C-alpha cells in the first residue's frame, strides 16, 4: 500500500502541521486520542487510511510523522495540548539552544547532536509500511532551522533512500513584509544545497495569503491559525489520490514529471481557488469554469509574482468533489484561449488533470465555507526568477559590507560559502533566461 | 470454440473493461454472483469465448487486471461486477509509474510482467482453440503505454499467429490530460505498429461531442463514455458468440481491413445513439444507421474523414434484417461519395450481420473504418514530440531509467514514414 | 552527390539438374550473346529481355561460356575499383529455388565463388599499394536472417536447445540502419576471412528438400568495412585524412512453393517468412523503379528486416549491382519470368553514391 513520512521542522513546520493532522483525523473519522469509534461501529472499512495513520491492535490510531523545532516552546504545546494521546511521544525536542536566525547553526554547530535521533525515527517509520512514494518536508526559508536543518536532512536522506520522491512545502520570503534582517542569507544558501537532492519545492509567501484573506474571506486581522488552514488545504489535495477514490488518480511521482522540465527549475507556486466566507458560498455557482479561471488570477495567487511577467512551463490542476470531466476539457480550453497567459513553445500541451470524489471537509471553527466542489493549482512559472533576483540584490548590497557574516563564521562558515551559493543562484536566473527564450532556425 | 483473452491495464481499461463485463453479462445472462439467469438458449452455446465455466454452474471471466497501483484494482472489487473475477487475476503493486513509459517498460512493469504473463500462459491452455487477445489501455501514461506494449511484445513472441486487438484511447488535440503525452505515446505507437493486427483508436473528446450533439448529454461522466466503447467491442466479437446468416471474426475483418501490415489503426463508431426523449420520432431502419453510421460526426477518433480517403471499411450489423437493403446502401455510399474512397479498391465495404440484437433494441450496428485522416493524429504527435525533444523538454526522466536518446528518435522517424504511407494513398493522378 | 550511378543488372544460365534430368525437361532459355530470349513450350509467344550482361552456364564446351571466375571479373572486380575508389557498394543476388545462388556468390572449395575472389583480390591489391604514405584497416562481418529474426554467424555458440541469441535491429540518425551487437572482426589475410567464412557457413541454416538436398533457408549478408588511412603533406601529423567503404554481398533465398517441396512445419515456417521477405523486396524494385520515372512514391523498407537492413544499397548511397539467376528447364518457365521482369525492372533504379571522405563539413568542404 501507498504510506508518505510528514516531516515538519522548525515554528513554521509544527504550526501548519498542527493544522493539518487536525483535518486528517475528521476527514477519516478519528478523534484526538487516536480512536476511532465508527469502524467499531461499521465492523470494516480502511478509513483509518495507512497512508498517513499507523494502526495498533487496540484501535488506537498513529500518525507517520517526525517533527522538531531546535526549541522546546512549540512541541510542548502539542505534547501538552488536545493532540497528545495521538502521537508518539518521541518528538524531538532536544532544542536546549535555537539557531538564532542562523544557517551555520542548523546545519553545524547545532546542526548535528539532533539529527541521528531523526533519521532513527524515520528509519523506523519506513521499517513500518510495504511501500513508500515519497516524503513531505514542511519547513521556512528565512531561519536557521528550517533553511540549515532542512538542508542537511535532504542531503542525508538523499544517500540512505535515494531515489524517493521528495516534495518540500516552504514559506518563500515575502519582498516588502519580512521578520528577520537576514533571510536573504539563509535562503541562498539552503537553496544552493536543496537543489541537488529536492525534486520539487512549492512555494508560498505570507504576503500574498495575508491579501486573499482581506479580499475573499473577509477576515481583516488574521494570524498564522487562518493562513495555516488553507495551507493544510493544498496538501491534502495533493495526497488525496493516495486515500480516497477517484477518476483520474495523480500519484507523488506524477507532479517530478510533468512540473520539473529539467532539474533545476523544480520550483512550482500554488494556489486554491474557492476561498470564501460562509456568506458568499451563497451568491455563486461554484462551477468547475468560475473555480478553475480563479486559479490563474493573478491576485489570487498564494505567492506575490505576476505570472503576465513571464511564461508557463507546466501547470497541474487536481480538482475534488462533484466534478465532471467534460467541465475541466472545456474549461482548459478557455484558459488557452486567452491571450494574457503564454505558455512556452516547446510545451504545447501544458496542462495536467486530477479528479477526486471526496469532497473537502470543513474544520470547524474555521473560516472557509462549505462547498462541494474544490481545486488545487500547481505551477512553474518563469515569473519567479524576478523573485530570485530581488533576494540576491539583498544579498549582495549588505554582503558587499561583510555584514552579518561574523556571525556565521562563528559558527564553522567560510566566507567563500556565500559567494558559491551566490554563484549558482546567477546561474539559476540564466536557466530561468535560457527556457523562456523562444526558439528558431 | 473460439476464446478470447481480456486485459485490463491502467486506469483506463479497467474502468473500461468493468463496464464490458457489466455489458457482456447482460447479453449472456449472467448475474454478478456468476450464475445464469437467462432465458434464451443462444446466451450459453458459445458463453465459452468470454468466459470459463466453474463447478456450481458458475462462470468466470477470463479477464486480466494489471496495474501499478492498488485503487484501480479495490474499485473493482469493491463494485457492482467485482466478485465475478478470479481473485488470483488482480495483478498489481504499488508505487505507479509517474507517467513516465520508461518506469512502465524497463524499471518497474519489468518486475511484474512476469507474474502477468503466468496468468496469460494458465488461461491460454485451458482455451479448446485461441482466437485473439484483447488489451484495452491508453496512450498518454505510463502502465498502459509502457506495461501494456511489454505484454504486447511478449504475447506476439509467444502467440505470434494469434490476433492481438488493441484498444486504446489517444490523446486529445485541445486539451492535454498529461504534459508528457506525445513522449509516451510516439514510444507505444513504436512499438503497436510493429506488434499488432489491429488497434481502435479512440479520442475522449470526439465522445464528448457524441454525448453532447447525439445523446444530449451536458454532465458525461466516464462511466458514460465507456458506456460507448464497451458497445463497439462487443459488436466486433458478436459473430463469434451468435449465430448470423453472413458471419464474420477477427481475422475477416482484419483481411478486409488491412490491406498492408502497417496501416491498422481504425475510426471506430456505433449506431443507433439517440437522446431518451427523441428515441419515439425516428424509424429504426437500416438506411437510418448507415446515415448515423458514416456521419462524420458520429467517429470516435477525433479525426475528419472527409480530409482523406477511406481504404476500406467495415459494417457489423444485428438483428433482424434484409441482406439487400444492407449491401444496397454500402453500394449507395461508395457511389455517391466516390471522392472519399479509394480508386484501386473497387468495393470497400466488408460487412457482417447477426441474428441476435442487443438487450433492447430492435437492431443495431458496429462501424469500423480505416482512413488517411489518421495522418492527422501521428502528425499532431511529431510536432509537440520534436519542439519539445529539440530542446529536451522533459527527457532526464527518461534517461534516468536507462533509456537512450537514440530510442526518440526511432519512434519519431517510424511515425512519421507511417505518415508518409497514409499520404501516398491521398493524392488521385 | 553530384552523380547517378545505375544499378548494373546480371543474369546467370545454370545446368539442368539430377531433378531435372529425371524429369525430361526441355529448353526454353536461349541466348544470342547479350540478349536473353525466352520461349513457352507451347509455341505460342515469346518473350526477350535485354540487360547489362548475361551469363551462359549451361554447358562448359558451349561458345560465350562464362565460369565462375569470368562472372567474378565481369561483375565484382569493379566493385573493388570503386571499393578502393571510396565508394560503398552492394552485390545482391536473386532468383528462385535451386537458381544457384549461393553457388554463384559463395561456390564450393573447388569452385570458389565471389566472395573468396573478391576478398583475396583486395588483399592483393593492398599488397602492392600498402606504400608508407596509406595504410589499411579491414574489419568484417557476417550475419543472418532466418524467420525475420538477426543471427550471428562468426560466433561459437554455447549448448543448450536454444543457442541462437537473437540481436536487434536500430535506425541510426545519420548512418542509417545497423545491428546492435553484432561481432566486427579485424581481419589479416585472406586466410583469417576463409576461417571465418568456413564457421560462418558451418552455422548457417540449411535443410533437405524437394528442389535443394542442401538449401539455402535463411538470408546472409556479408560486410566488409574498408578504411584507407592516408596522409597528406603536413607540417604535423602525418595519416590525418581517411576513407571508409563498406561492401555488403547477399546471398537471399528463393521463392519455393510448399507443393512442390512438401514438407511440413518448421519448413514451411521459414518457407512463409522468406517468400514475406521476397515479396516486400519486389515492392522495393518496383517503388525504385516508379520513382526513377518522376513520380512521387512511398518505398515499404520497414515492412521486413532485410530491406530495412539493406536501406542504403537498393537505393540511397552506393553502388548496386544484382545477379538474377535462372533454370532453363520448361517446368520453371513462369518464375523465370517473374525473376527476370524484376532484373530488367531494377535496371531503372539510380541511387545516388558519393565518396566516404569524412572531410565534408570539416575542412574539404569549404577548401572546394
Ligand atoms: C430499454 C431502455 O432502457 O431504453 C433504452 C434507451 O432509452 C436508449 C436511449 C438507449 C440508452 O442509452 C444510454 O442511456 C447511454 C448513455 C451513455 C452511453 C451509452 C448509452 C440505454 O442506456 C441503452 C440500452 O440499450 C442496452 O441495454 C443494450 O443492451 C446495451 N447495453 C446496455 O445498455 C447496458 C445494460 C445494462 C447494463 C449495462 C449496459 C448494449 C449496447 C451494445 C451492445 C450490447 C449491449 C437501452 C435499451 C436503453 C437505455 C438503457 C436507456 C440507447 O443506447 C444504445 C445502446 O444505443 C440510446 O439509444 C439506444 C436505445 C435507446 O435510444
Ligand atoms: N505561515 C507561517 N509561517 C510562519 C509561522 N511561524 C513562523 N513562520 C515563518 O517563519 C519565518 C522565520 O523563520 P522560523 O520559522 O521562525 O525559523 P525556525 O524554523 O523557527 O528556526 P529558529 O528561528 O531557529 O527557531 C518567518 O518569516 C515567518 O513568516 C507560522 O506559524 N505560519
Ligand atoms: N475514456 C476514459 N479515459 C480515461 C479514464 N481514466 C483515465 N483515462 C485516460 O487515461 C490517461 C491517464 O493515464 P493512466 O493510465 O491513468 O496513467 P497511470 O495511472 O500512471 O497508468 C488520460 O490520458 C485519460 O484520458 C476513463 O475513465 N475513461
Ligand atoms: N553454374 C553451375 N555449375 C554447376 N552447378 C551449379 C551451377 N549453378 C547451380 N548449380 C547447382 O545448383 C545447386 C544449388 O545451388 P545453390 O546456390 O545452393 O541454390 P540456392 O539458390 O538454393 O542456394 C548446387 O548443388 C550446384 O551444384
Ligand atoms: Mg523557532
Amino acid at each position: 500500500m501507498r504510506e508518505c513520512i510528514s516531516i515538519h521542522v522548525g515554528q513554521a513546520g509544527v504550526q501548519i502541521g498542527n493544522a493539518c493532522w487536525e483535518l486528517y483525523c475528521l476527514e477519516h473519522g478519528i478523534q484526538p486520542d487516536g480512536q476511532m469509534p465508527s469502524d467499531k461501529t461499521i465492523g470494516g472499512g480502511d478509513d483509518s487510511f495507512n497512508t498517513f495513520f499507523s494502526e495498533t491492535g487496540a484501535g488506537k490510531h498513529v500518525p507517520r510523522a517526525v517533527f522538531v523545532d531546535l526549541e522546546p516552546t512549540v512541541i510542548d504545546e502539542v505534547r501538552t495540548g488536545t493532540y497528545r494521546q495521538l502521537f508518539h511521544p518521541e518528538q524531538l525536542i532536544t532544542g536546549k539552544e535555537d539557531a538564532a536566525n542562523n544557517y551555520a547553526r542548523g546545519h553545524y554547530t547545532i546542526g548535528k547532536e539532533i539529527i541521528d535521533l531523526v533519521l532513527d525515527r524515520i528509519r523506523k517509520l519506513a521499517d513500518q509500511c510495504t511501500g513508500l512514494q515519497g516524503f513531505l518536508v514542511f519547513h521556512s526559508f528565512g531561519g536557521g532551522t528550517g533553511s540549515g536543518f532542512t538542508s542537511l536532512l535532504m542531503e542525508r536522506l538523499s544517500v540512505d533512500y535515494g531515489k524517493k520522491s521528495k516534495l518540500e512545502f516552504s514559506i518563500y520570503p515575502a519582498p516588502q513584509v519580512s521578520t528577520a534582517v537576514v533571510e536573504p542569507y539563509n535562503s541562498i544558501l539552503t537553496t544552493h544545497t536543496t537543489l541537488e537532492h529536492s525534486d520539487c519545492a512549492f512555494m508560498v509567501d505570507n504576503e500574498a495569503i495575508y491579501d486573499i484573506c482581506r479580499r475573499n474571506l473577509d477576515i481583516e486581522r488574521p494570524t498564522y491559525t487562518n493562513l495555516n488552514r488553507l495551507i493544510s488545504q493544498i496538501v491534502s489535495s495533493i495526497t488525496a489520490s493516495l486515500r480516497f477514490d477517484g477518476a483520474l488518480n495523480v500519484d507523488l511521482t506524477e507532479f517530478q514529471t510533468n512540473l520539473v522540465p529539467y532539474p533545476r527549475i523544480h520550483f512550482p507556486l500554488a494556489t486554491y481557488a474557492p476561498v470564501i466566507s460562509a456568506e458568499k458560498a451563497y451568491h455563486e455557482q461554484l462551477s468547475v469554469a468560475e473555480i478553475t479561471n480563479a486559479c490563474f488570477e493573478p491576485a489570487n495567487q498564494m505567492v506575490k509574482c505576476d505570472p503576465r511577467h513571464g511564461k508557463y512551463m507546466a501547470c497541474c490542476l487536481l480538482y475534488r468533489g462533484d466534478v465532471v470531466p467534460k467541465d475541466v476539457n472545456a474549461a482548459i480550453a478557455t484558459i488557452k484561449t486567452k491571450r494574457s497567459i503564454q505558455f512556452v513553445d516547446w510545451c504545447p500541451t501544458g496542462f495536467k488533470v486530477g479528479i477526486n470524489y471526496q469532497p473537502p471537509t470543513v474544520v470547524p471553527g474555521g473560516d472557509l465555507a462549505k462547498v462541494q466542489r474544490a481545486v488545487c493549482m500547481l505551477s512553474n512559472t518563469t515569473a519567479i526568477a524576478e523573485a530570485w533576483a530581488r533576494l540576491d540584490h539583498k544579498f549582495d548590497l549588505m554582503y558587499a559590507k561583510r555584514a552579518f557574516v561574523h556571525w556565521y563564521v562563528g559558527e564553522g562558515m567560510e566566507e567563500g560559502e556565500f559567494s558559491e551559493a551566490r554563484e549558482d543562484m546567477a546561474a539559476l536566473e540564466k536557466d530561468y533566461e535560457e527556457v523562456g527564450v523562444d526558439s528558431v532556425e | 470454440m473460439r476464446e478470447i483473452v481480456h486485459i485490463q491495464a491502467g486506469q483506463c481499461g479497467n474502468q473500461i473493461g468493468a463496464k464490458f463485463w457489466e455489458v457482456i453479462s447482460d447479453e449472456h445472462g449472467i448475474d454478478p454472483t456468476g450464475s445464469y439467469h437467462g432465458d434464451s438458449d443462444l446466451q450459453l452455446e458459445r458463453i465459452n469465448v468470454y468466459y470459463n465455466e466453474a463447478t456450481g454452474n458458475k462462470y468466470v471471466p477470463r479477464a486480466i487486471l494489471v496495474d501499478l497501483e492498488p485503487g484501480t484494482m479495490d474499485s473493482v472489487r469493491s463494485g457492482p461486477f467485482g466478485q465475478i473475477f478470479r481473485p488470483d487475476n488482480f495483478v498489481f503493486g504499488q508505487s505507479g509509474a509517474g507517467n513516465n513509459w520508461a518506469k512502465g517498460h524497463y524499471t518497474e512493469g519489468a518486475e511484474l510482467v512476469d507474474s502477468v504473463l503466468d496468468v496469460v500462459r494458465k488461461e491460454s491452455e485451458s482455451c479448446d482453440c485461441l482466437q485473439g487477445f484483447q488489451l484495452t489501455h491508453s496512450l498518454g501514461g505510463g502502465t498502459g503505454s509502457g506495461m501494456g506494449t511489454l505484454l504486447i511484445s511478449k504475447i506476439r513472441e509467444e502467440y505470434p499467429d494469434r490476433i492481438m486487438n488493441t484498444f486504446s484511447v489517444m490523446p486529445s488535440p485541445k486539451v492535454s490530460d498529461t504534459v508528457v503525452e506525445p513522449y509516451n505515446a510516439t514510444l507505444s505507437v513504436h512499438q503497436l505498429v510493429e506488434n499488432t493486427d489491429e488497434t481502435y483508436c479512440i479520442d475522449n473528446e470526439a465522445l464528448y461531442d457524441i454525448c453532447f450533439r447525439t445523446l444530449k448529454l451536458t454532465t458525461p461522466t466516464y462511466g458514460d463514455l465507456n458506456h460507448l466503447v464497451s458497445a463497439t467491442m462487443s459488436g466486433v466479437t458478436t459473430c463469434l458468440r451468435f449465430p448470423g446468416q453472413l458471419n464474420a471474426d477477427l481475422r475477416k475483418l482484419a483481411v478486409n481491413m488491412v490491406p498492408f501490415p502497417r496501416l491498422h489503426f481504425f475510426m471506430p463508431g456505433f449506431a443507433p445513439l439517440t437522446s431518451r426523449g427523441s428515441q419515439q420520432y425516428r424509424a429504426l431502419t437500416v438506411p437510418e444507421l448507415t446515415q448515423q453510421m458514416f456521419d462524420s460526426k458520429n467517429m470516435m477518433a477525433a479525426c475528419d474523414p472527409r480530409h482523406g480517403r477511406y481504404l476500406t471499411v467495415a459494417a457489423i450489423f444485428r438483428g433482424r434484417m434484409s441482406m439487400k437493403e444492407v449491401d444496397e446502401q454500402m453500394l449507395n455510399v461508395q457511389n455517391k461519395n466516390s471522392s472519399y474512397f479509394v480508386e484501386w479498391i473497387p468495393n470497400n465495404v466488408k460487412t457482417a450481420v447477426c441474428d441476435i440484437p442487443p438487450r433492447g433494441l430492435k437492431m443495431s450496428a458496429t462501424f469500423i473504418g480505416n482512413s488517411t485522416a489518421i495522418q492527422e493524429l501521428f502528425k499532431r504527435i511529431s510536432e509537440q514530440f520534436t519542439a519539445m525533444f529539440r530542446r529536451k523538454a522533459f527527457l532526464h526522466w527518461y534517461t534516468g531509467e536507462g533509456m537512450d536518446e537514440m530510442e526518440f528518435t526511432e519512434a519519431e522517424s517510424n511515425m512519421n514514414d507511417l505518415v508518409s504511407e497514409y499520404q501516398q494513398y491521398q493524392d488521385a493522378t | 552527390l553530384g552523380s547517378n550511378s545505375q544499378v548494373t543488372v546480371a543474369v546467370r544460365v545454370r545446368p539442368f539438374s539430377k531433378r531435372e534430368k529425371t524429369e525430361k525437361a526441355s529448353q526454353v532459355v536461349f541466348t544470342n550473346g547479350e540478349e536473353i530470349t525466352v520461349e513457352h513450350p507451347d509455341m505460342k509467344q515469346v518473350y526477350s529481355f535485354i540487360y547489362d550482361v548475361s551469363f551462359w552456364s549451361f554447358d562448359e564446351c558451349h561458345p560465350g561460356y562464362a565460369s565462375q571466375t569470368t562472372v567474378y571479373e565481369t561483375l565484382a572486380a569493379p566493385l573493388l575499383d570503386r571499393a578502393f575508389e571510396g565508394y560503398n557498394t552492394c552485390l545482391f543476388a536473386y532468383g528462385q529455388t535451386g537458381s544457384g545462388k549461393s553457388y554463384t556468390m559463395m561456390g564450393l572449395n573447388e569452385e570458389p565463388g565471389i566472395i573468396p575472389r573478391f576478398c583475396e583480390d583486395l588483399f592483393a591489391q593492398i599488397a602492392k599499394k600498402q606504400t608508407s604514405e596509406v595504410s589499411y584497416h579491414l574489419e568484417m562481418s557476417f550475419f543472418e536472417v532466418y524467420n525475420e529474426k538477426i543471427h550471428d554467424l562468426l560466433v561459437c555458440k554455447g549448448e543448450n536447445g536454444q543457442r541462437k541469441q537473437p540481436l536487434r535491429a536500430r535506425e541510426h540518425p545519420v548512418s542509417g540502419p545497423y545491428v546492435e551487437g553484432l561481432s566486427m572482426n579485424v581481419v589479416s589475410s585472406y586466410s583469417d576471412i576463409q576461417s571465418w567464412l568456413e564457421l560462418g557457413n558451418k552455422q548457417r541454416a540449411t535443410a533437405a528438400t524437394g528442389m535443394n538436398d542442401k538449401s539455402s533457408r535463411s538470408h546472409s549478408v556479408f560486410t566488409l568495412v574498408m578504411t584507407q588511412t592516408k596522409t597528406e603533406v603536413v607540417e604535423g601529423e602525418e595519416h590525418d585524412h581517411r576513407i571508409t567503404s563498406r561492401i555488403n554481398l547477399v546471398d537471399l533465398a528463393g521463392s519455393e512453393r510448399c507443393s512442390t517441396a512438401h514438407s511440413s512445419g518448421q519448413r514451411l515456417k521459414e518457407g512463409v517468412s522468406i517468400n514475406k521477405s521476397l515479396l516486400t523486396l519486389g515492392k522495393v524494385i518496383s517503388a525504385l523503379s516508379e520513382q526513377a520515372n518522376g513520380k512521387r512514391v512511398f518505398i515499404p523498407y520497414r515492412e521486413s528486416t532485410l530491406t530495412w537492413l539493406l536501406k542504403e544499397s537498393l537505393g540511397g548511397n552506393s553502388k548496386t549491382a544484382m545477379i538474377a539467376t535462372v533454370s532453363p528447364a520448361a517446368s520453371n518457365i513462369e518464375e523465370t519470368l517473374s525473376t527476370l521482369r524484376y532484373a530488367t525492372q531494377a535496371r531503372l533504379i539510380v541511387n545516388i553514391a558519393k565518396v566516404n571522405e569524412d572531410m565534408n563539413a570539416k575542412l574539404i568542404r569549404e577548401l572546394k
